[PDB]
């Protein structure tokens, strides 16, 4: 019953440059009367079935840039993306079909390496509609920027808040290699006429300091 | 031109016993496997370790075909790993089995009125075959402490017996041709190439 | 050659029993070894079991062993794999791959299968209104209190991608799916310029368009 490993788990790489992911497995993949290694590496994207990108440890099946390339024997084994380009990012699994049951790694996701760059922030008041129905949503988006890490801090009069938000990040997109970020604050109507300005403070990389944006209830 | 010549084997008019089972060797030519899995007239295809779509831009050092004739419920007994008369006795699978198991029923062809006794399998041995081994002899078998001294008799067998491949046989004691083709790559060079390169 | 046909996408309740098929189209279909792969929601590929439809010969996953049954009928180019109780932890995707051999590559895919066990609601959607505070301006929807997943949204009937952001889903602590999506836009187009999100939810039958405009103070 056979294991693999890849690493690392996420990797960041930029444009034009060369990732190379690795894949250990716990026993040997190599059939002696064919000389050949019985490991595959397969690509998947969001909303679509894995795609086979290379077999027999190193070769490249139909359809495949000539960018992609495996190496490796026994137990370690290479997947080579040289000139990373916008379409190439994904998650990478490598896999063994030596015998059954066969197995996958656990994983490695692809991204592109780009310069700073600072989020356009907006905040939301609650609708009128949902007030009705007892609950209060606040949202805050954070516009095209990277990288990923970014604090955000809700304040209800200038009061820090936790546990009552929730992160949300898109996908990089390919034009531009930019995520965006929704945050949410939730409280109950009640909770919400009590107070009067709720604010959303950004920090980041590419701001040399916070950003805060708000609004008074009700105002406009 | 020279394309490989599995003709002569899967459409060969007279088959053989499975204890004495027929090796063909492949060997400087280009094969056409298209033509093997687009046939609509067999009923088991069974590869290991290789894909039989994909290796028409592959080459081999050697290809074997081994072909031989067996019962219905004695198919799923060519296949690595599996024990019984004919995995035992007869042909053996290695573990690591590189290549096809194809299979068709022949009782149009195999099958007499007065039943069918020129196909025989082994029934016992002294010890299992090894991967790819023919045995052929027709020793008594001692059963017992005894020794037969090339006699028939008491704890004594006759190590081959009969198929009785009658044409109103049951669905599975019916019989089947196979076909074995089994793939070599070693350090030395290629010969038998898909159509592709 | 070979595609794989799969069966459609499947709402069944905690309980209940289902067959989901995966049909192979193409010559050689005798030389197939179709295997099941499971994706949860957000996680990577679990594979399951693999059948050679000539003779039903079966491997499982020890994972599996037991908890599904991959039958198939040979003379229809199906497999297929069932439960016969779901829990609520079978909620995935199911893919059906193949290829010629076994203890050879999986190089035939279907677009997979979802299965959602759980029961349905419809979302509440709520405008994200503009501020007023020359740049560009920022509005969208709050799509709230639905399940399971997918909702689908889009823009002015489609008629608007540049810009937009939908959020990957999130659970709230409700058990309900929440999510959010926004457009930029220039800000003099929020005189003239009409926008509507229209949000889809297969699952619960429901269509909402809404229209978005600034909050008049």
């Amino acid at each position: 019953d056979i294991q693999l490993t890849q690493s690392p788990d996420s990797l960041a790489v930029s444009l034009g440059e060369r990732a190379t992911i690795n894949c250990k497995s716990s026993q040997s993949v190599l059939y002696s009367s064919i000389n050949k290694n019985y490991l595959a590496w397969y690509q998947q994207k969001p909303g679509q079935p894995p795609k086979l990108l290379i077999y027999w440890a190193s070769t490249r099946e139909s359809g495949v840039p000539d960018r992609f390339s495996g190496s490796g024997s026994g137990t370690d084994f290479t997947l080579t993306i040289s000139s990373l380009q916008a379409e190439d990012v994904a998650v990478y699994y490598c896999q063994q079909y030596y015998s059954t049951p066969y197995t996958f790694g656990q994983g490695t996701k692809v991204e592109i390496k780009r310069t700073v760059a600072a989020p356009s922030v907006f905040i939301f008041p609650p609708s009128d509609e949902q007030l009705k129905s007892g609950t209060a949503s606040v949202v805050c988006l954070l516009n095209n920027f990277y990288p990923r890490e970014a604090k955000v801090q809700w304040k209800v009069d200038n009061a820090l808040q936790s546990g009552n938000s929730q992160e949300s990040v898109t996908e990089q997109d390919s034009k531009d290699s930019t995520y965006s970020l929704s945050s949410t604050l939730t409280l109950s109507k009640a909770d919400y006429e009590k107070h009067k300005v709720y604010a959303c403070e950004v920090t980041h990389q590419g701001l040399s300091s916070p950003v805060t944006k708000s609004f008074n209830r009700g105002e406009c | 031109t020279n394309l490989c010549p599995f003709g002569e084997v899967f459409n060969a008019t007279r088959f053989a016993s499975v204890y004495a089972w027929n090796r063909k060797r492949i060997s400087n030519c280009v094969a056409d496997y298209s033509v093997l899995y687009n046939s609509a007239s067999f009923s088991t295809f069974k590869c290991y370790g290789v894909s039989p779509t994909k290796l028409n831009d592959l080459c081999f050092t050697n290809v074997y075909a081994d072909s031989f004739v067996i019962r219905g419920d004695e198919v799923r007994q060519i296949a690595p790993g599996q024990t019984g008369k004919i995995a035992d006795y007869n042909y053996k699978l290695p573990d690591d089995f590189t290549g096809c198991v194809i299979a068709w029923n022949s009782n149009n062809l195999d099958s007499k009125v007065g039943g069918n006794y020129n196909y025989l399998y082994r029934l016992f041995r002294k010890s299992n075959l090894k991967p790819f081994e023919r045995d052929i002899s027709t020793e008594i078998y001692q059963a017992g402490s005894t020794p037969c001294n090339g006699v028939e008799g008491f704890n004594c067998y006759f190590p081959l017996q009969s198929y009785g491949f009658q044409p109103t046989n049951g669905v599975g004691y019916q019989p089947y041709r196979v076909v074995v083709l089994s793939f070599e790559l070693l350090h030395a060079p290629a010969t038998v190439c898909g159509p592709k390169k | 050659q070979m595609q794989l046909v799969q069966s459609g996408t499947e709402v069944k309740k905690p309980g209940e029993s289902l067959k989901i098929s995966c049909k192979g189209s193409g010559y050689g279909f005798i030389t197939y070894w179709i295997g099941w792969v499971r994706q949860m929601p957000g996680k990577g590929l679990e594979w399951m079991g693999i059948i050679y439809p000539g003779d039903s010969e079966t491997r499982y996953s020890p994972s599996f062993q037991g908890q599904v049954t991959i039958s198939a009928d040979k003379s229809i180019n199906t497999a297929y794999l069932q439960w016969s109780s779901l829990k609520a932890s079978d909620t995935a995707i199911y893919y059906c791959a193949g290829g010629s051999g076994i203890s050879t590559p999986m190089d035939v895919w279907g677009q997979g299968t979802t299965v959602t066990v759980a029961s349905t609601k419809g979302p509440s959607v709520f405008p994200l209104a503009p501020s007023s505070k020359g740049g560009t301006a920022a509005l969208g929807c709050l799509v709230k209190d639905y399940f399971p997943e997918p909702v689908t949204v889009s823009w002015n009937s489609g008629a608007l991608t540049s810009g937009v952001h939908t959020f990957p889903a999130v659970l709230q602590s409700s058990g309900l799916y929440s999510l959010s999506s926004v457009v930029t836009v220039p800000s003099s187009s929020l005189g003239t310029q009409t926008y509507i999100c229209n949000v889809n939810h297969k699952p619960s039958n429901t269509k909402v368009d809404k229209k978005v405009e600034p909050k008049s103070c």
